[PDB]
């Protein structure tokens, strides 16, 4: 029970926004005071996870990679393999990008 | 608004819902698979906390007014969260008919009928007096059993049938139904669409149509029976009159499966019984529910989960832990689908097996529907469903397929003659009886039998519309019907009814959508994915469409019929007719030896 998604909003969330408000949900006319009941749910539900539960609800963990590019200079780039040295024969360099 | 607000409370309400229902069905299965007080009383609250809930959330639902919802989905949803059922009354009222089921339910579990003259001889209904009325020939004896067991349970059931007929009254007025008949069926009500509605009132007259035309075959059947009884006891039966009760094969003449060996057909050729081949081949019940898998994936359906396999029990456990015996499929919820049957190797089990993964695979298909809707259409849908499979799986193709039965098998006139012949004794002789029950407790309910003659009026229409006949006068302080088990635990008894028509009208569709050229009761549907799509777009709806569109769905037809049953069994029919020329096809009402 300490894993939660949240049900209910108002509006919908715009891209990379998050929302960790406990507000109870107004869904009716009348003010809800904090209190829940009818028609004033608690936004966050808990997701009851257990191992017999069919591959449609078992807990799923996702990360996502966002990859952004701005006006600084790039500097997350991947490994550039360096294969084993060989002297004295006639070999195309590249040291450190200088080829 | 009012739409949006039932909305929000339907999203609210389904999540919770889905969550008490699983770990009350949970606790459901812990106690089924594993007896104990601890499992018992941890089913208790888990029971009593989710119709706790039920009931809270079903309370707050009433106040939405349906008059402004036009969403046909939502609308059902809130049809299905409102039916209060026994809550309707006050604390008193059913506390006392709660009190009234579980004397009724503790005192036919115990019901007792012992010997006269040898007091020692006492004996219980399920060990020993089942076994009485299935393979004993003596008449004395199956007439004490029967009057016994009439006396003994319709002296102490008659009142207590008094007060809970008036209670189950007084909280189907509180329901706004007319009777508590009434209240049974409205389950089969339908609010929908033009052409599509189906009333209450409508599904009397339309049995009653459906029973216009089973009535010439189950009249010959009769007569065939009537004939071998009278073989079998030589002057206790009469040639123009009904068959005695106790003669039936059962304790109340439900099912006539038990007559077999007595109505045999010919007694030289065997059944089509394959259980030592699975001896000889060493199939244990993996392979039994691997065979059932792959009948379900060749015909279209998709496969089984994993969680089905790893959690259910498929074999006695053997380590010191009681199960029940009885074979049921459980769909616990959050795509938790699981079986509980102690499968032995044989035919039967087999069968077994198909018709609760064909329960399965109906509770499968519905998940994509919100909680209120994962149910069936009605009551007669979840059981057709199951029993079209175990058709199919028992057809001589479907065993020569997989290898049980051998491929140089002939399959004689005589073989289907005997076969379609049992499956009648089994299948239509059920169909007089369960009329004539839902008949009586529909009348009695409603109050056009009075109080003071109902035994009176009962043995009349089982002389008129079952044509069998009392043994002995019974006067109005027993209490007949609620001999049975349905009757005296407030179960419906027209699903049966119900069930008998889809499973035949199912059947005949998908024979007709797998192209199937040859007798009903030779086919099978594998290896035909045409029939499996046509299937699956009725088991992907639930109840979230009226029963009407989805039986239209597979057969084209809005209401029931009995054409597919009459076409199922019709070269027995003509069999029947042939060896009815000479004798009297009919009964007589008054009480003929
Ligand atoms: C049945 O329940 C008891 C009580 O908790 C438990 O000890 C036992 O292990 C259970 N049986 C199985 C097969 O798990
Ligand atoms: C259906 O397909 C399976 C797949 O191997 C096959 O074994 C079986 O013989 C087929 N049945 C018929 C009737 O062709």
């Amino acid at each position: 029970y300490n894993y939660l998604y949240r049900l209910f909003r108002k509006s919908n969330l715009k891209p990379f926004e998050r929302d960790i408000s406990t507000e109870i949900y107004q869904a009716g006319n009348k003010p809800c005071n904090g209190v829940a009941g009818f028609n004033c749910y608690f936004p966050l539900r808990s997701y009851g996870f257990r191992p017999t539960y069919g591959v449609g609800h078992q807990p799923y963990r996702v990360v996502v990679l966002s990859f952004e590019l701005l006006h600084a200079p790039a500097t997350v780039c991947g490994p550039k393999k360096s294969t084993n040295l060989v002297k004295n024969k006639c070999v195309n360099f590249n040291f450190n990008g200088l080829t | 608004l009012t739409e949006e607000n039932a909305k929000t409370f339907l999203n609210n309400f389904n999540q919770e819902a889905e969550d008490l229902s699983y770990q009350s069905s949970l606790a459901s299965w812990n106690y089924n698979t594993n007896i104990t007080e601890e499992n018992a009383q941890k089913m208790s609250e888990a029971a009593a906390k989710w119709s706790a809930f039920y009931e809270e959330q079903s309370k707050t639902a009433q106040s939405f007014s349906l008059q402004e919802i036009q969403t046909p989905i939502i609308k059902r949803q809130l049809q299905a969260l409102q039916q209060s059922g026994s809550s309707a009354l006050s604390a008193d009222k059913n506390k006392q008919l709660n009190t009234i089921l579980n004397t009724m339910s503790t005192i036919y579990s115990t019901g007792k009928v012992c010997n006269p003259k040898n007091p020692q001889e006492c004996l219980l209904l399920e060990p020993g007096l089942d076994e009485i009325m299935a393979t004993s020939t003596d008449y004395n004896s199956r007439l004490w059993a029967w009057e016994g067991w009439r006396a003994e349970v319709g002296k102490q059931l008659r009142p207590l049938y008094e007060e809970y007929v008036v209670l189950k009254n007084e909280m189907a007025r509180a329901n706004n139904y007319n009777d508590y008949g009434d209240y049974w069926r409205g389950d089969y009500e339908a609010e929908g669409a033009d052409g599509y509605n189906y009333n209450r009132n409508q599904l009397i007259e339309d049995v009653e149509r459906t029973f216009a035309e089973i009535k010439p075959l189950y009249e010959h059947l009769h007569a065939y029976v009537r004939r071998k009884l009278m073989d079998t006891y030589p002057s206790y039966i009469s040639p123009t009159g009904c068959l005695p009760a106790h003669l039936l094969g059962d304790m109340w003449g439900r099912f006539w499966t038990n007559l077999y060996p007595l109505t045999v057909p010919f007694a030289q050729k065997p059944n089509i019984d394959v259980t030592d081949a699975m001896m000889n081949q060493g199939w244990d019940a993996e392979r039994i529910f691997q065979e059932a898998e792959k009948f379900f994936v060749s015909v279209g359906l998709p496969h089984m989960t994993q969680g089905f396999w790893a959690n259910s029990m498929l074999t006695e456990p053997a380590d010191g832990r009681k199960v029940v015996c009885h074979p049921t499929a459980w769909d616990l919820g959050h795509g938790d689908f699981r079986i509980k049957m102690c499968t032995k190797v044989t035919m039967d089990n087999f069968l077994t097996a198909h018709h609760e993964m064909g329960h399965i695979q109906y509770d499968m298909a519905y998940a994509r529907q919100p909680f209120l809707l994962r149910n069936g259409a009605n009551e007669g849908f979840h059981e057709a469903v199951g029993e079209i499979m175990s058709l199919s799986a028992a057809t001589p193709k479907h065993l020569k397929s997989i290898g049980l039965l051998p491929s140089d098998f002939q399959e004689d006139s005589e073989t289907e003659i005997n076969f379609l012949l049992k499956q009648a004794l089994t299948i239509v002789g059920t169909l007089p009886f369960t009329y004539m029950l839902e008949k009586w407790r529909w009348m009695v309910f409603r109050g056009e039998i009075p109080k003071e003659q109902w035994m009176k009026k009962w043995w009349e229409m089982k002389r008129e519309i079952v044509g069998v006949v009392e043994p002995l006068p019974h006067d109005e302080t027993y209490c007949d019907p609620a001999s049975l088990f349905h009757v005296s635990n407030d179960y419906s008894f027209i699903r049966y009814y119900t069930r008998t028509i889809y499973q035949f009208q199912f059947q005949e569709a998908l024979c007709q959508a797998a192209k199937y050229n040859g007798s009903l009761h030779k086919c099978d549907i594998s290896n035909s994915t045409e029939a499996g799509q046509k299937l699956l777009k009725m088991l992907s709806l639930g109840n979230s469409e009226p029963w009407t569109k989805a039986l239209e769905n597979v057969v084209g037809a809005r209401n029931m019929d009995v054409k597919p049953l009459l076409n199922y069994f019709q070269p027995l029919f003509d069999w029947l007719k042939e060896q009815n020329r000479n004798s009297f096809v009919g009964w007589n009402t008054e009480w003929s030896p």
